[PDB]
Formats: structure tokens, C-alpha cells, sequence
């Protein structure tokens, strides 16, 4: 009737929509489960690896002339990198990382360090190949799950940028997992490591190692939400006698890539979920903002029918007489 | 909304009942829009925990009222 | 309708016997009333139905009423007309009704038979000062707790009940005891299942679901809830699957 | 209108010929039905129209008939006033009307020119035995896709074109190639849109939906395919546009 | 409404002084030839009214011009019932009227008063040789904002604000901004509640909104402009504002 049926097309159009978001929310849900999953069973690596790591420089006390993954000796030329999440609308995710990103840039540029940046996401090389103001190179992707083969191209591209002194002081910029609301994206120092294995922040809330943060999402109330799990790993220092196959240098020069890879492989697990957990929150928020716009659509309509079938039975009631 | 205001209340009740209409005008939109995250502002901490007090204060028991001084 | 409201009411007001009335679809009484009112001419009101609408169906459902002799309650359906309560009829309707239950097709498939919501049920007569301060107490908490299973009937689906927390993980259990204690044989099932039926006064009841969400039975198995009557018999029903389970 | 009809019923007893009548603005043939019947003392029927609609737009619309001594095609063009598809003057137009092809506002909107609904254009031809099994097969699909497309709409406005399924954008993109395809340069409307009118029967167009909406030239430009004859006449149509984007 | 009116037209046609007549909800007149005329027998007309509600009606506006001797600024509160501008006897009043301002319910039921709608209300001395080129101008630009304001809603509901790309994040904080300010404390509704009434002149609001749309007072919060007066006054109250935290 071109009048109600155009209000009927929007009821019918903003239930798909409820249900459309409904389904975009618990789709992200189990893949943020499954993320947590992966990162669940990527965390008995990571704990022996702080488990060894604190054991060889408990035998040598970083008495090592080697690593070139500890050259901390300038602060020439930073490369500052983003890892980002592959999905459209994305809640308030994009915005805020890359926010961070050139609030770091700018502040780098004050110190006159020809910044190289790497992008990881392909929204972030999206937005990053529009400006080459940046200086911005070798951008890469891993979606939907952080495979180790891309994690280790990663690992493999950022060493062969290292072994180069070109490059040195290479923090990241990834969004750690600390609420469902918001996730803020925090920056973090990668390659120079800190050989005592403590990875450590932008001065002022820096992480001991093997005090790992492993996030679990269990329900409140009612609600989903994410409870964070300060496990400290319990280290045994060394094996009775120990001993080398290697030299106490080639080994911490074959280990500490390793660490390396696999922080790489942590920062994109935690940043996949916490880019889900964002499109997470954007579909609930959707959903039930969809629904409240279906009930007030659907008043609308329902006063619009009795409006419209009133009018039609005064008019045809009036002109019925005609005295 | 009454539209002979603060003219009809009491010399004793309109500056605190002002106050607490200013209050709940707070609240409600400390409450309606953001603050679900933590905050820049923090609430919970500033407005919201007493303006949640204050609307749950409102609600009375079915047909018990309050006197004058009682309500002030 | 007031030939049914007659009968019902020489009943009361002979006997002093609580009657009970089921009149089908109130919409289709007033249907026929608009039907009628359109036949003698006399101009039609909003959407169509009768300028007498709100006079017609007060004089058919306030005859409906608790007289000193004994009671006339009623029981009423209702069909919406393309589901809004907002139309007159349904709306001089529910201006009447003083408490409403809806059979959900979802439960019925599901087989928690009475087919009532549990959740979208209202009545006006829940209210503490009418039905007592513990009952009001304990069907607000059951339907708190139903609608915290309805919220986490999303995410039980995702997560798990072991992964999500163990606080309210015992709220889904007893959701469950609840929605299975809600399921009563009744006295006509018999002659399509040959269970015996169990008529639960409202004491029973109370008690039973005081039991059940205080956490006195919270590890009784949930099929031991599903269509028994009283809390004793459904631990009966409990204690005889545990003496079956050593076999 | 039954001057026409009856120009036509004497084409059709005595010549023994085809005869093909146009009648345009159908929908006259009710309205001053109305303005004339509201006078006439007869009462007024739904929303404004004469009471007697059904039994005129009848009377004359079964006249026109093949009737074994010739064939009386005829074409009338309905106005669906205010696009009003409910109203009963078109709404007893549908039932009388073999092949309906009811043109839309909304697609007219974005310039596709005939703004023929490729979902609501329906016929009683489109069965396999009396169409072609090849012919009905590519319908079927082309209307599936442009249905899928509909319903993809919301999605598409709303959460950004991105979000959807990844074959489902392929969908997408094949449904937009097929509803600018399905454009045509008319001769009598040349001077609407400045191009030459282009003439094509169903067999070249019959081809060139087999090739666009089958996957294999799904790489052409959009507007390769807008306003476009024939699918070579795309094919080149891409060649020329590629070659003015960059130059 | 015809006795008003011929009271305000002897102190023009005769006196000739500048008469103001502010007549007040003259949709109620409307409703009385409604209830006269179909009482009186006459035929009724489209959904309510009389068959002359645009010929009495007629008759109460074009006697209200401003003749040779003098002027009738007269104001008329004109009342749409039921809340939607189609029905006919505001219909017929609209074609009357050269200022028109439509108070729609949304920007009362958000707070916002007066609820003068901003894109509604229009006038026929929004002219350039009128009115001069700068309040033109501004005009043009805070009806644009206010309009994508309003054409962006659509993905401001379901969706979330952060959706958004930048030029639409701060095309949508302006008009924020902007819909607040203009807002105003009443000389008159300081019986209902609000601050005593600010005057508001137009050499000063035109002076706020060259800064509010020139993006110069984006470090100011929403709250800064509601229920505020002239600019200078906003930044002092967000000023206080962040001194009282």
C-alpha cells in the first residue's frame, strides 16, 4: 500500500538484521574461544620456554659475547609495528590501533629515527599503503588464526631486519585482552628482548617474565566477559648436572629467536581475540540496539494500520450517506 | 514534567529537591549512554553509585506515603 | 458469551460453588459484535470493530466477578489481531484481564507439558500484600533465575557449563530442576500416556521451589524433576533411579 | 476502452486476424468508473474505487481472448497508483493478467531503464514445457540471484558490503552484472538516454546471461554492462571504458 | 480569533502603531469550526474538520497583513495534533505562514529546550539581501550540519557511533554540539526549572556559531553549550565545569 508497506519492509528488514548481528555475535564468540584455545595450547611452550630461558642465564649470569638480538646500544631507528584484525566494522578496533600508531610515529619523529613500520593486518596495510608519509614497508597477513608458518615469517623477517643494524629498538604495538568493553592497544618493546627474558613496556607498567597473563572467559552474572589469570610458572633452575652440547653463547643465539617467534605468535593470538572480542561487543551492542529499533518500528507500524484502516472506514462510512 | 514547577513546593523542599533533580539529570545520563568500560571519568567512584542509591531511594512501598518531613 | 456467562453465573448464585467459564477467542466475540453493529448500520468506531465495543464486552466480562455468594472466575482466550495489543479489542481486553498466560509452541515441541511460559506469564495478582510475602519472594527469584537460563541459553551453547563460571553455573542447573519441576502429570494425560497425574497445591509447590533454589537439591539429577508432582516425590523419583543404577 | 475492445472483437469475428490491441492507462477505465459511480448513488467501495470494480474490469477484460477465429493479444499498462501494488485496481488487474511485468519505482531509482521488477515481472509462460528447459533454467537462476540479492540488501546497507560470505560476494557481484544486463537501449527512448537504440532478440540475450551470470566474464566493469544491447557489445564496452580510465 | 484580530487591526488600520497579537493555539479554532460545522450540518470534510478550513482559517490569517499605514507582527502557536505536520488543519496554516518553527517532540523528550526542531523550521526572510550574506551563510552551513545529523541517523541507530570514519565522527560532534546550544534557558521558564533567562541578541549567537562550526571549540564537552547563552558564557561554564571535575 506503498504507505504501510514501506513500514512493513523495515520491520521485516531490521529482524533479519537482529538476527543477521545475532548470528555475526555468537559466531564471534566461539571463535574467540577458539583463539583462547589456540592460546591455551601455545602456553606449555611458552612455559618451558621462561622455565629454560631463566635456566641459561642462571648458568651464565649474561656473561655472553654473542646475541645479536641485544644490540640495546642506540636508539637510532625504530621500527614500530601494528598488528591489526581483518574484518569489516570491526567495532572501535582499527581507529584506536592505528590512533596509537601515529601518536607513537609523531612522538618518534621528535626524535628523528626514520621509523619503518610493518603492517600485519590487512585493514592496517589497507590504511597504511594510502599515506607513505609513514615510512612504511614488508607488511604482511595472518587471519583467523595465527599459523606458525606465518607467525615464523613474521619472526623471520624482523630478524633478517635486525641482523641489520639498520634497525634497532623494535617495539610493537598490540592490543592486549584486558575487557570485552574496551581492549586498550598497548605498545610493547619486542627485539632487544632484555636477555634476563623480562619483555618490557613503554616504561612504566614493564613485565617480568614467566608472570604470563593467560585470559579466560568464563560468565559473570550474566553476561560473557574475560577474567584474566595471573599464572606464575614455577621454575626448576637447572638439572642436576646440566650439561652443554653447545656453547653457552650459540645456544642463547639459537633460543632467543625462538622466544622471539613465539611472542610474535602471542601478540597476534591475543590481538585476533581482542579484534573479535571488539566485533563481539559491535554485534551485541548491534543486536540489541536492533531490537529495541523492532519494537519502536513495530509501534509505529501498528499505530500507522489502525491510523490507516480508521481513515479508510471514515471515508467510506461518510460517503456511504451522502444526505 | 510539571508545569507550575517549583512555585507549588515547599520553602523548605525546592533547593533540595532542585539539588536532586539536578542530580538524577546526572545520573541519568551517567547511566543511559558510556561508562561501561571503566573510564576517562571513572564513575561508579564520582555519581553513579549514589544516583543508582537515589533512584532505588524513589521507589516506595504500595500504599504506605510519606509525610511532609518525612520526605524531606 | 452471555449465554455461557448465564448458565455459569445460576450456578454461583445457586450452589455458592467457585465456576469456572472458558469462553473461546474474546477477538471473536467481538469479531461477531463488529459483524453485528456493522449489520444494523450503526457507524463504525477505530479499526472496525463496534462504537458499543468497550460497553458490549464490559457487560460481558464484568458479570465475570467474585460475588459474596462464590466465585465466576473465568478463563479467556485471546487472539491478537496481527499480534499488537495495542488495537482497541485486545486493548478493552487487556484492560479487563487481571492475569495472562501464554502457551509457547517452543516449550509444547519441547515437551514440558503445561506449554506455559514460565517467563512471559504475568498476573497482576503476583504481588507480595496479595499472595504472601514468601511466595511473591520465590517466584520473583524463579523468574530472575529463568530469565538468567534464558540469557545463558546463548552462551551454554558457545562456552560450556564447566567453562563458564561455577557461580552461576548452579543457576543453570537449577533453571533446569526448575523447568523440569514446572512439568506436572496432570489428570487428563493419562488416557494418552497412562501417567497417573499429581494435583500440587500451592503450598507444595512453594515449598518444593524454595528447596529447589535455596540449593538443598543440587545434586539431585534433573530427569528426576521432569512431570513429577511434589518435592517428596520427586526425591522418591531420584532415590529410585539411584537404586536402578547399580543395574 | 470498449471502443478499443470492440474494434478488436470485429478484427477477431470477421477478419479472422491476430489482432494485437494497446491499451495504456488501464487503470482509467476504473477511475472514471469511480467519479461516475460516486454520483451515481452507488455506495462507495475500499479506498475510493466504484463498488462494481471486479464485474467492469471483468467485462472488459474477457473480451480479450483467443476465441477460434484469431488470437486478440493485448497489452495493457496498469498505473499501480503511487505504486500502491495493494490497491484494488491493479489487485483485480493481477488476476485477470497473463504475463504480468510490473515495473518498480525503486529500480528506475538507480537509472536501470526498463525499471522492470526482475523478480515481480512473473508469467504464466515461464514452465519449462511451454518455454524451453534452457530457457527456464537460466530464469530460474537469474530471479534466484536477484532474490538472493534482495536479501542481501540489508545486510549490504547496513554492516559495510565486506562483512557478508565470501561465495555470497560473488553473488552479489553477479546479481549487480545481471540487473545493469538487464537494461536496454530502446529506440523510442533514445532521446532519454542519448545512446542509439539496440535491438536484441532472446536468443543473444538468452547467450549472454548464460555467460555473465555463469562466472566465466565475471571480470568485466560494472558499467560495461549498464545500458548495453548485447554481451559482445559489453565485452567491447569493457575494452573502451578500461582504455578511457587510464587515458 | 476574529475578535482579536479586529481589536489589533483598529489599533493599525486607524492608530497605526505596530500591533502585536499573539494569538494563541489557533488550531483551537480550527477545532471549533469542526464542532460547529458538524453540528451545524454541513457536509464533513478530510479526516475531522469542517469543509471550510481553508476558508475560515482564510479569513482569520489574510486579515493579518501588514497594510500601508501599519504593521501586524502577530505570532500564532499554531498546535498539530497528534504530532505529525500532515494533518490538514496545520497543513492549511503552513501555507499560511512565512516564519514557520515546528517544536517537534524529540528535542523536548531529550532535554533539549526550546524544542524548535532546526531543520523544520524555516522562513521566507532567510534571504540574502535580507538578512545579509554572513547570517546567510552561517545559516546554510548549521542547517548542513544539523541534516547530515539527521541523514546519518540511520547508521547512528543500529550500528554504533564508532562506525563512523573521521570527517563523519566530527561532522557528528558538531552538530552535537551545535543541537545543544541551541538550546536556551527561558526568560520565562525560570518558574519550571534552569538558570535565570540570558538574551540573547543576534550579533552574539552568530558570533558562537562562526566559533562552533570553525571547529576552534572542539576542546569543549557537549554539556558546556546546553542550557547556556551567549559563547563566552559556554567556555566560562565549561571552564567551571573542569574546575568543579
Amino acid at each position: 500500500c506503498a504507505n504501510l508497506r514501506e513500514l512493513r519492509d523495515r520491520i521485516g528488514s531490521v529482524k533479519n538484521t537482529q538476527k543477521i548481528t545475532e548470528a555475526m555475535k555468537l559466531v564471534a564468540a566461539a571463535k574467540v574461544r577458539r583463539a583462547q584455545e589456540a592460546v591455551v595450547n601455545g602456553r606449555p611452550f611458552s612455559e618451558t620456554l621462561v622455565e629454560v630461558l631463566y635456566n641459561m642465564n642462571e648458568q651464565l649470569q649474561t656473561e655472553d659475547v654473542d646475541v645479536p638480538l641485544t644490540k640495546i646500544r642506540t636508539v637510532k631507528k625504530v621500527a614500530l609495528m601494528v598488528v591489526t584484525g581483518d574484518r569489516g566494522l570491526c567495532g572501535g578496533f582499527n581507529n584506536m590501533l592505528l590512533k596509537k600508531a601515529e601518536s607513537r610515529i609523531a612522538e618518534l619523529k621528535k626524535l628523528g629515527v626514520d621509523y619503518t613500520i610493518i603492517s600485519i593486518g590487512k585493514k592496517g596495510n589497507t590504511y597504511f599503503i594510502r599515506r607513505p608519509e609513514i615510512p612504511v614497508d614488508r607488511y604482511f597477513d595472518g587471519t583467523n588464526l595465527p599459523t606458525a608458518k606465518e607467525a615464523q615469517a613474521i619472526a623471520d623477517d624482523v630478524f633478517s631486519l635486525f641482523v641489520s643494524e639498520e634497525v634497532d629498538k623494535v617495539e610493537m604495538l598490540y592490543t592486549k585482552f584486558v575487557s570485552l568493553v574496551k581492549s586498550d592497544p598497548v605498545i610493547h618493546t619486542l627485539l632487544p628482548l632484555s636477555p634476563k627474558g623480562e619483555i618490557c613496556d613503554i616504561n612504566g607498567k614493564c613485565v617480568d617474565a614467566a608472570e604470563d597473563e593467560l585470559f579466560r572467559l568464563t560468565t559473570k552474572e550474566g553476561k560473557l566477559t574475560v577474567e584474566r589469570d595471573m599464572i606464575k610458572t614455577e621454575t626448576p633452575a637447572f638439572s642436576p648436572i646440566l650439561e652443554f652440547e653447545q656453547d653457552p653463547a650459540q645456544i642463547l643465539d639459537a633460543l632467543l629467536p625462538l622466544y622471539l617467534n613465539s611472542q610474535i605468535l602471542r601478540a597476534l593470538q591475543e590481538s585476533l581475540a581482542s579484534e573479535l572480542a571488539a566485533r563481539m561487543t559491535a554485534m551485541s551492542n548491534a543486536t540489541d540496539n536492533a531490537n529495541e529499533l523492532k519494537k519502536t518500528l513495530s509501534i509505529n507500524y501498528n499505530r500507522a494500520r489502525q491510523a490507516k484502516i480508521t481513515g479508510e472506514i471514515l471515508e467510506i462510512v461518510a460517503g456511504a450517506n451522502a444526505c | 514534567v510539571s508545569r507550575v514547577g517549583s512555585a507549588a513546593q515547599i520553602k523548605a523542599m525546592k533547593k533540595v529537591a532542585g539539588k536532586l533533580k539536578l542530580e538524577l539529570a546526572q545520573f541519568a545520563e551517567l547511566e543511559a549512554f558510556a561508562q561501561f568500560a571503566s573510564d576517562l571519568d571513572k564513575a561508579t567512584q564520582n555519581q553513579l553509585a549514589r544516583g543508582q542509591r537515589l533512584r532505588e531511594l524513589l521507589k516506595q512501598p504500595q500504599s504506605a506515603p510519606l509525610t511532609v518531613e518525612e520526605q524531606v | 458469551g452471555l449465554t455461557a456467562l448465564t448458565m455459569a453465573e445460576y450456578f454461583r448464585d445457586v450452589n455458592e460453588q467457585d465456576v469456572l467459564l472458558f469462553i473461546d477467542n474474546i477477538f471473536r466475540f467481538v469479531q461477531a459484535g463488529s459483524e453485528v453493529s456493522a449489520l444494523l448500520g450503526r457507524m463504525p468506531s477505530a479499526v472496525g470493530y463496534q462504537p458499543t465495543l468497550s460497553t458490549e464486552m464490559g457487560s460481558l466480562q464484568e458479570r465475570i466477578t467474585s460475588t459474596k455468594e462464590g466465585s465466576i472466575t473465568s478463563i479467556q482466550a485471546v487472539y491478537v489481531p496481527a499480534d499488537d495489543l495495542t488495537d482497541p479489542a485486545p486493548a478493552t481486553t487487556f484492560a479487563h484481564l487481571d492475569a495472562t498466560t501464554v502457551l509457547s509452541r517452543g516449550l509444547a515441541a519441547k515437551g514440558i507439558y503445561p506449554a506455559v511460559d514460565p517467563l512471559d506469564s504475568t498476573s497482576t495478582m503476583l504481588q507480595p500484600r496479595i499472595v504472601g510475602e514468601e511466595h511473591y519472594e520465590i517466584a520473583q527469584r524463579v523468574k530472575e533465575t529463568l530469565q538468567r537460563y534464558k540469557e545463558l541459553q546463548d552462551i551454554i551453547a558457545i562456552l560450556g557449563l564447566d567453562e563458564l563460571s561455577e557461580e552461576d553455573r548452579l543457576t543453570v542447573a537449577r533453571a533446569r530442576k526448575i523447568e523440569r519441576f514446572l512439568s506436572q502429570p496432570f489428570f487428563v494425560a493419562e488416557v494418552f500416556t497412562g501417567s497417573p497425574g499429581k494435583y500440587v497445591g500451592l503450598a507444595e509447590t512453594i515449598r518444593g521451589f524454595q528447596l529447589i533454589l535455596s540449593g538443598e537439591l543440587d545434586s539431585l539429577p534433573e530427569q528426576a524433576f521432569y512431570l513429577v508432582g511434589n518435592i517428596d516425590e520427586a526425591t522418591a523419583k531420584a532415590m529410585n533411579l539411584e537404586m536402578e543404577s547399580k543395574l
